[PDB]
C-alpha cells in the first residue's frame, strides 16, 4: 500500500540521500489539487450500485451466451459472482485514485486476476470489456457539473482512465 | 520484534464472499458447544486429528490421552486443543525432522489455517519467525493471528474455507517433502555396488612394480 | 449439489468410515420415493407450454403496472414480456430437476443461491414469482402422493423467495 | 458428489430444455434396479476389513521387496499408511456403487494419487496391483448367491469392475 | 460505531501503539469538516415536517397501486400511512445522526445492517424507499458545500438499499 | 464500545426516537471551536510519553520501596518490565479518551478488569492507584505550561483530563 | 509504510468496502496538515549542514569520554568521527521523510525498526543520539505552528530510543 | 480543407456516434497550445521573403549547372518561375501549420505536382534537396527564442518539420 508521498519516500529512501526542492515543489502541487482528489472519490462511490447494474446490462445484451445455459454466468450463483465482484474492481479502482498510485490496485485485484481464470474457466475477453464499459460511464460521473464549482481536472480524470486501463489490460 | 516481511497476496477461493449458501460438499465444521453427550464428542474429536495430522498418520499410538480428555471435561478450549497436537513431539518428529522451513510454513497454513498459501514470498516471510520463535513460537502467532480468530472463530475445528473446485489439502500436500525422499533413495542401500567397497579398497595395502625395456 | 443418497455419502466421508446400515437405509428411501415423483416430473413436462403461460399472464393481473410503466425492470416493452416467459420458464426447469433428483440440491445450486442477491440491484421484486409460483401451485393439476411430492418443492422456493 | 439423477439434471440445465421422455423412462428403470444396488453396495461392506488383509498378503507374497528393508512399506508406520489405505480405495469405490457415477470417485480419490507418488518415493505400479487384487476378489464375493433370492445384475456388476479399472488405470 | 476520531483509535489499538501524527491528522479533517456539516444537519431539522410530507406523497404518486392494493405491507389502510409517516420519519434521522457524528457509523449500525435481511420477509420493496430519498435530495432545500456532505449521505442509504 | 461526544449524543436521541434539538448543535458547535485545544493537549502528552512512565516509576519505587526488594511483587525484572509496559497502557486509553472525549474506550478496555485481575494476581491495587494519581499531576503539569504557543484559558477541559486519571485511579484502588 | 492517506485505505480494505465518508475526512486532514509541513520540511533541508555540525559537536561536549576512549565503537579515531556525521545525518534524512509523508511511517520502517536491536550489539549507547535530537529540537530555527510539527517527530524519535 | 478540430468531427461522422469525452480532453490540448502556435506561424511568415532566397544561396550553389547555360534555371523567367513557387511551398506549408493538419497541404502541393514535374523537364529531386534547406532555416527561426516568455515547443516544432518532409517526399 503506497501513497504518491511514499513513492517518492522509497525513491528517495534507495538513492539515500534527502528529499530534493522540486520534488517538495511537486508534493506542494498534490497538495493543491487535493480537493479536487475527493472531489472525484466521494463522485464514484455515490454512484457505486447505479454503474455496477448499468455496465452488466451493457455487457450481458452484447454477449448473450453467458447468462445463455451452458454460459460461464449462467446461474444465479456464479452469476452473483460476476455481478457482485466487478464493485470489487471499482473497491480498488477508487483505492488507487484516493492513494494516487496504482501499487494498491496491483497486488490485490491485478496481481492473480489473470492467473485465476485459466482454472475457473471464465473467459478474460468478456471481463475486460465489462471494465471497459464501466470507464466510459464512471469518467462520465465525475465529469459534469451540476451544484459543484467549476473547475479544470483533466489532467486528474486522465489518471482515472489509466486506472481501468491498467485493469482491463493486465487480465485480456 | 522485527515487523514481517511484507508480502503481496494473490487471488484466492477464501479471500472475498462467495455466495454459496450451503453446499453439499463442503465440510461439516464441527463446534464443541453442540455436543452435550459421550456420542457428540468422539466424532468431533476425530475430526480434528483427519484435519491437522492426516487420515494416515491418526494412529493410536500418536494420539494423546490427555488431550481428548480435556475437551471432554471442556476445560480446554477446541483453539487451545489444536495447540496440543501442533506443539505435540510425537507430531514433531514426523514433520520437523522431514520437511525444510518453507514447508512448514505452507504445512501449517493448509492445515491449522485450513488455507492454500498465497505466494511465494509470504513463506519467506513467516520464515524468519519460526527460526528465531521456534517451531511453536511460530504455532502461537498463527493460532493468535487476527484472521484465524475472527473465521474459524474461538471453538471451530480447522477445515478449508473455500474448495468449488479445489484439491483437498490431505491428498495435495505430503506429510514430508520432495527434499527428503531424495535421501531416501541416496540411503537405499543398493545391492552388488562398487562404492560400498570402496571405504574397504583404500584400507587394503598395495605395491606395484613396473619394468622398462 | 445435494441428493439423500450423496447425503448419505458426504456424511459417510467426514467420519472416514464405510457404508454402514446408517447411510445405507437413506438410499432405498429416495429409491421409492422416485417412484411418487417421476410421474411427478411427467405431469409437469407434459404441460409445459400450459403453465408458462398460465404463470405470466397471472403476474399481469395480479399487479396491472408492471405493463404500463416505463422500464427495463417492467414488462412494458416487447423483450420484458419476451423476458417474462424466459424467467418462469426457466423456474419449470430446476422443479423438474429438483423433482427428480429427488433433492433440494438443484434448487440450491441453480436458483435460490444468490436469488436475494441479485434481486436487490435489479430491483425484481419477488413478491412477482410468489404469484407466479402460487398459480402452478393451484394449476398444476396434479393427484395423490405425485402431486404432494410436486408441492413442496413449489412452496421451498416461495421460502427461499421470503 | 454427483448422482445418475443430477448427472441428467445438470446434462440437462446446459441445454436449458424439459426433461425428455425417454430420460425418464431410463431413470425408471434405475428404479427397479435400485433394490439390486444396495444389496451389492452392503455386502462390500460387510467383507470390507476381510478383503484388505486377504488383498494384502496376496500384494506382499508377488512382491516381497516391498515389506523387506530398504521397501518402501516395510516399517509398520508406512505398513499401516499401505494397509489401512487400502480401505480408502473401497471407501471411494462404494460411494460411487451406491451413487452409480464416477463423479465422487474422480475428485477426491483419483484426483491426486498419481500426483502425491511422485514426492512420496511410494510405487504407483504396485498400488495399481493391489486395487486389481482387490477387484476379482470384490466381484467374486457379490457373485455368488447364497441366501439372497437369484437374481441377474451382470449389466451391474460391470459397473463395479469398471469403478475398480477407472481407479486402477489412473495412478498406474 | 464508525467515526474518523474514533477509525483513528481502533486502528491504533490493533497495533499498541500510541497515537502519533498518522492518528492525528484524521482528527483534524473530522473538526473543519463538521462546521460544513451542522449547519447542514440544521437545514434538515428546521425542515423536519416538510420533507417527511413531501417525500410520502411522493411515494404515492410515483407507485400509485400502494394506495390501492389490499394488503398489511402496503398503505390502503389508515395504520399502513401511519406506519408510512414512522418510515421515512425514521430515515431523516439518522441521516441527520451521521451527518453530525460525521462518518457512516449510525447508518451503518442502526439503518442499513439486515436492511437486506427484513425486506425480503416482509415484501417491502426498497425501491419505495429509493424515490422517497430521492424526492428528499432534490427538495432539501440546502445550498452550497455544506448540501454537497449532507446528500453523500442520501446516496449512501440509496447504495445500501441496492 | 468506542464513544464519541458526537455519538454520545447520537445514541442518546435515538434512544428517545427524535430529531436532534437546536442547543444540542449549539453545544456541539463548541466542541467544534474547542476541537483544536484538543489536539494541543493530547499531541503534547504522547510526545512525553515515555519521559513520564520513567518519572513516575522512580518516584513510585522510591516511596514504596518494599516492591523492587526481593520478596516483592514488582522484584524480578520480569515482573518489573510488565508494570513499566503497563503503565503506558493506562496512558494509552487515557489519551485515547481525551481525544475521544469521551471515557466510554477508557471504561471497557483498561478499566472493566483491572480491579478483577488483581485479586488472581496478587499485585497491590493501592499501589497501582498511586502510580496512576503521580502521573496525572505530571501530565496536567506537561500540558499546562506555555511556551511558543498561543495562550487561552482551556481549565474547563484539562479539568477533563484530572477526571480521567481519577476515574483511572478510582476504579481500582 | 504508514499514511494517513493509505490508513484510510488499509483500513478500508479488511472491512472489504467502498471509501465511504468516514477514510475520506481522513485524507483532508493529511491535505491541509502538509502547508504547516512542508516548509517545515524546508526549514530543515535548508540547515542541513548547520545542524549536523551542531548536534555532532552537541554530542562531544555532553560526553566528553567519547572522544578519548579506545574502541570502534567510539570517536576516538577519525572513521569514527566519520561515521559520526553519517549517523546524524541519517537522521535528519528520515525526520525530512517523515514530515514530508505526513506520518510516522518512514520512521518506523526505515529508523526505529530494530533500532533497540542493534544497539544491544554494538554497545551503542541510545543516550548519545538523545541528545544529538535535543540540540536539533532547540537549534532547528524554525518558527509557528509549522515548527511544532516538526519537533513531534523529533519526540516520536526519542521515545523510540528510550 | 480540413483542421484537427474538422477531421476529428468527420470520422466521428463515419461512425456516427457522438463524440466521447476524451476526444473532447484531446481538443481542449489543442486549444491550450493553441496560442504558441499562432506565435510560431507569425515567426514564419514575418521571414518568408528571407527564407526563400537564403534557401536558393544553396539551392543553386550546389547544384550549378542549374543556372548555368543548359540547366532549366538558367533564363530569367526561368529563374523567377523557381522563386515564384518555392515560396507557394512556403503557403502552404504554413496554412498546414494554420490548421493543423497537412490535409491542405496534399490537394496543392502534393496532388499533382509530380507530374507536372516530368511534363516539362525540370528534376524533380533537385526540388528536395532546398526544400530540406528550408526546413533546416524554418526550425531555426521557430525554435529561436527572442523577447517572448519561454514553454517547452518541441512537440509543435517536430510535426513542422514533418510538413516538409511530406512536402520533399511527392516532389522526389
Ligand atoms: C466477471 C466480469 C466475469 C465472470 C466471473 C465469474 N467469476 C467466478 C468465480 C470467482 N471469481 C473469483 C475472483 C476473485 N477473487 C479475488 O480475490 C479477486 C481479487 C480481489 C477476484 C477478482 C473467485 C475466488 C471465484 C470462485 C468463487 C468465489 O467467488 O469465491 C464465476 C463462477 C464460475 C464457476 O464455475 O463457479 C463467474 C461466472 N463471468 C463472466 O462472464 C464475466 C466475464
Ligand atoms: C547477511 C550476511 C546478508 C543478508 C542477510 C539478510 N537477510 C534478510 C532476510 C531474510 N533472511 C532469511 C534467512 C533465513 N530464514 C531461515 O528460515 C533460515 C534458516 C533457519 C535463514 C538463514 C529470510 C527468510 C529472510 C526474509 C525475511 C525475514 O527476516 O524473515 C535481510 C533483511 C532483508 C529485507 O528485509 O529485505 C538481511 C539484511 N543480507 C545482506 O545484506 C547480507 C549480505
Ligand atoms: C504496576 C504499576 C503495578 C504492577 C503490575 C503488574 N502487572 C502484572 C501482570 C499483568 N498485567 C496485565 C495487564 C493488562 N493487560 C491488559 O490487556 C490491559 C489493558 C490494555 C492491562 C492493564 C497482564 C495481562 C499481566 C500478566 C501477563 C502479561 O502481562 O503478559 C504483574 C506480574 C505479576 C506476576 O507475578 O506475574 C505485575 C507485577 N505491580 C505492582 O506492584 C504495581 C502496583
Ligand atoms: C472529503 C470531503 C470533502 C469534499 C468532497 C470536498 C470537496 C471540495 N471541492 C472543492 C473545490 C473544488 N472542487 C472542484 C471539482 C470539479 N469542478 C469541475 O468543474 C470538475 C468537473 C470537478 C473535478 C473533476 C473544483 C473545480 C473546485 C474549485 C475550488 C478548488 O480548487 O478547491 C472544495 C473547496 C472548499 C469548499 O468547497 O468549501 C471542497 C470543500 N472537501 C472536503 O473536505
Ligand atoms: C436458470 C434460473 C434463472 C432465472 C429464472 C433468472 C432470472 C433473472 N432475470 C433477470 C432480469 C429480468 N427478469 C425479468 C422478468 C420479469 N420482469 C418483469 O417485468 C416481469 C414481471 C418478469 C417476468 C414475468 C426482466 C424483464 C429482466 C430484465 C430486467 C433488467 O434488465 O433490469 C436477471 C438479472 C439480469 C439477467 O441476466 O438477465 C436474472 C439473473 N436467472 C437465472 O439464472
Ligand atoms: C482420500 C484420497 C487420498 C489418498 C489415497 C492419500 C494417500 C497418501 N498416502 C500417503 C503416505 C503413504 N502411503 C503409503 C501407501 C503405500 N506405500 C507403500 O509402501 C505401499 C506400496 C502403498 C500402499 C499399497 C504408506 C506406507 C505411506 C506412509 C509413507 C510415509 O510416511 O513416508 C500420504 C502422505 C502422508 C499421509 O498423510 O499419510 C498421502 C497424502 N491421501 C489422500 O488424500
Ligand atoms: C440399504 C440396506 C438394504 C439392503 C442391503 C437391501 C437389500 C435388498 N435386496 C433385495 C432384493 C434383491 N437383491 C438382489 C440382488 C442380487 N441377486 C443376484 O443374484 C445378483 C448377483 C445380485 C445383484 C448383483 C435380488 C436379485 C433381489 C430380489 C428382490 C428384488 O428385486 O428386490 C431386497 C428386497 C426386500 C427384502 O429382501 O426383504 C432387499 C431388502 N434392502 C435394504 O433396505
Ligand atoms: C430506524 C430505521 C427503521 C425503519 C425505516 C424501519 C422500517 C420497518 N417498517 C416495517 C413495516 C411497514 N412499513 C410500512 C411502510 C410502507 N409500506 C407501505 O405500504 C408504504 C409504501 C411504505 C411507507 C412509505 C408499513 C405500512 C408497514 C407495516 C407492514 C406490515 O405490518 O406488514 C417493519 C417491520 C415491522 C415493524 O416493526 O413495524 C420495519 C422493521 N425499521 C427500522 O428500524
Ligand atoms: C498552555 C495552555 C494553552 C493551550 C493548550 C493552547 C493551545 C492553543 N492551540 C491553538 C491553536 C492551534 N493548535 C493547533 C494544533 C493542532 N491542530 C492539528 O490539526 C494538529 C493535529 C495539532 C498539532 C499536532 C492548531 C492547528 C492550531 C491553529 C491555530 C494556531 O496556529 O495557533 C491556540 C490558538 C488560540 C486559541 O485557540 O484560542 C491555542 C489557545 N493555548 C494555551 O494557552
Ligand atoms: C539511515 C539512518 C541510519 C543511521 C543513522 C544508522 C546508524 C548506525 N550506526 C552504527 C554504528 C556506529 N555509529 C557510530 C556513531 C557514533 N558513535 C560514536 O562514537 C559517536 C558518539 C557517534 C556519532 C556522533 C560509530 C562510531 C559506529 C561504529 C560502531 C561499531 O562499529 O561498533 C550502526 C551499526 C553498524 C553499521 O552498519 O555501520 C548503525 C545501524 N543506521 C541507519 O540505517
Ligand atoms: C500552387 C502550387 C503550384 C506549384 C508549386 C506549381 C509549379 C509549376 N512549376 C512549373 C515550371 C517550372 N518550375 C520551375 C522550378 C524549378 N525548376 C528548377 O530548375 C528548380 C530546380 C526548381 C525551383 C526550385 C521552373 C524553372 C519552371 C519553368 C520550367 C519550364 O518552363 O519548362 C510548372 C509548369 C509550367 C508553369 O505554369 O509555370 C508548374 C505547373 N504549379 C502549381 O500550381
Ligand atoms: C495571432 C496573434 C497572436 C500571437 C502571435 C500570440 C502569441 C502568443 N504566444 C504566447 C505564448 C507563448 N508562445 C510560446 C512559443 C514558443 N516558445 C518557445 O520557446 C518556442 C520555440 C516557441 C514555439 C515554437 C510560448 C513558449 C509561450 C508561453 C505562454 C503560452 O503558453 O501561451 C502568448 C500568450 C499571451 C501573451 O504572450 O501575452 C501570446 C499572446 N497571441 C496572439 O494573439
Amino acid at each position: 500500500t503506497l501513497d504518491v508521498f511514499t513513492k517518492v519516500v522509497s525513491q528517495a529512501d534507495s538513492r539515500g540521500e534527502f528529499l530534493s526542492n522540486e520534488q517538495l515543489d511537486a508534493l506542494a502541487n498534490v497538495v493543491k489539487e487535493g480537493n479536487k482528489r475527493l472531489d472525484v472519490v466521494n463522485r464514484i462511490t455515490s454512484n457505486a450500485s447505479a454503474i455496477v447494474t448499468n455496465a452488466a446490462r451493457a455487457l450481458f445484451e452484447e454477449q448473450p451466451q453467458l447468462i445463455a445455459p451452458g454460459g460461464n454466468a449462467y446461474t444465479n450463483r456464479r452469476m452473483a459472482a460476476c455481478l457482485r465482484d466487478m464493485e470489487i474492481i471499482l473497491r480498488y479502482v477508487t483505492y488507487a485514485i484516493l492513494a494516487g498510485d496504482a501499487s494498491v490496485l496491483d497486488d490485490r485485484c491485478l496481481n492473480g486476476l489473470r492467473e485465476t481464470y485459466q482454472a475457473l474457466g471464465t473467459p478474460g475477453s468478456s471481463v475486460a470489456v465489462g471494465v471497459q464499459k464501466m470507464k466510459d460511464a464512471a469518467v462520465g460521473i465525475a465529469n459534469d457539473p451540476n451544484g459543484i464549482t467549476k473547475g479544470d481536472c483533466s489532467q486528474l480524470i486522465s489518471e482515472v482512465a489509466s486506472y481501468f486501463d491498467r485493469a482491463a489490460a493486465a487480465v485480456g | 520484534s522485527i515487523p514481517l516481511l511484507e508480502y503481496k497476496p494473490s487471488s484466492q477461493n477464501q479471500r472475498v464472499p462467495g455466495y454459496e449458501v450451503p453446499n453439499e460438499d463442503t465440510p461439516r465444521i464441527y463446534r464443541i458447544e453442540d455436543a452435550a453427550y459421550d456420542s457428540e464428542l468422539k466424532e468431533l474429536i476425530w475430526a480434528t486429528y483427519r484435519q491437522v495430522f492426516s487420515e494416515h498418520v491418526i494412529l493410536k499410538f500418536f494420539r494423546q490421552g490427555n488431550l481428548e480428555s480435556q475437551l471432554k471435561n471442556r476445560a480446554i478450549s477446541v483453539r487451545d486443543f489444536v495447540r496440543g497436537l501442533a506443539k505435540s513431539e510425537a507430531f514433531k518428529t514426523l514433520v520437523i525432522k522431514s520437511n525444510s522451513n518453507y514447508r512448514l510454513v505452507e504445512l501449517a497454513l493448509k492445515r491449522l489455517l485450513g488455507r492454500a498459501p498465497y505466494n511465494k514470498d509470504e513463506e519467506i516471510a513467516w520464515s524468519i519467525k519460526i527460526a528465531t520463535n521456534g517451531w511453536d513460537g511460530f504455532v502461537d502467532a498463527l493460532l493468535d493471528s487476527e484472521e484465524y480468530q475472527s473465521n474459524f472463530g474461538e471453538n471451530i475445528v480447522p477445515y478449508q474455507r473455500r474448495r468449488y473446485k479445489d484439491r483437498p489439502f490431505n491428498l495435495v500436500t505430503p506429510r514430508y517433502g520432495n527434499y527428503w525422499r531424495d535421501k531416501l533413495e541416496s540411503e537405499r542401500y543398493i545391492e552388488g555396488d562398487i562404492k560400498n567397497f570402496l571405504e574397504l579398497a583404500k584400507s587394503i595395502e598395495i605395491k606395484t612394480v613396473t619394468f622398462t625395456p | 449439489v445435494k441428493t439423500p443418497i450423496t447425503e448419505a455419502i458426504a456424511a459417510a466421508d467426514t467420519q472416514g468410515r464405510f457404508l454402514g446400515n446408517t447411510e445405507l437405509q437413506s438410499a432405498r428411501g429416495r429409491y421409492e420415493r422416485a417412484a411418487a415423483s417421476l410421474e411427478a416430473a411427467r405431469g409437469l413436462t407434459s404441460n409445459a407450454q400450459r403453465l408458462i403461460d398460465g404463470a405470466t399472464q397471472a403476474v399481469y393481473q395480479k399487479f396491472p403496472y408492471t405493463t404500463q410503466t416505463p422500464g427495463p425492470q417492467f414488462a412494458a416493452d416487447s423483450r420484458g414480456k419476451s423476458k417474462c416467459a424466459r424467467d418462469v420458464g426457466h423456474y419449470l426447469r430446476i422443479i423438474t430437476y429438483s423433482l427428480v433428483a429427488g433433492g433440494t440440491g438443484p434448487l440450491d445450486e441453480y436458483l435460490i443461491a444468490g436469488l436475494a442477491e441479485i434481486n436487490s440491484t435489479f430491483d425484481l421484486s419477488p413478491s412477482w414469482y410468489v404469484e407466479a409460483l402460487k398459480h402452478i401451485k393451484a394449476n398444476h393439476g396434479l393427484s395423490g402422493q405425485a402431486a404432494n411430492e410436486a408441492n413442496t418443492y413449489i412452496d421451498y422456493a416461495i421460502n427461499a423467495l421470503s
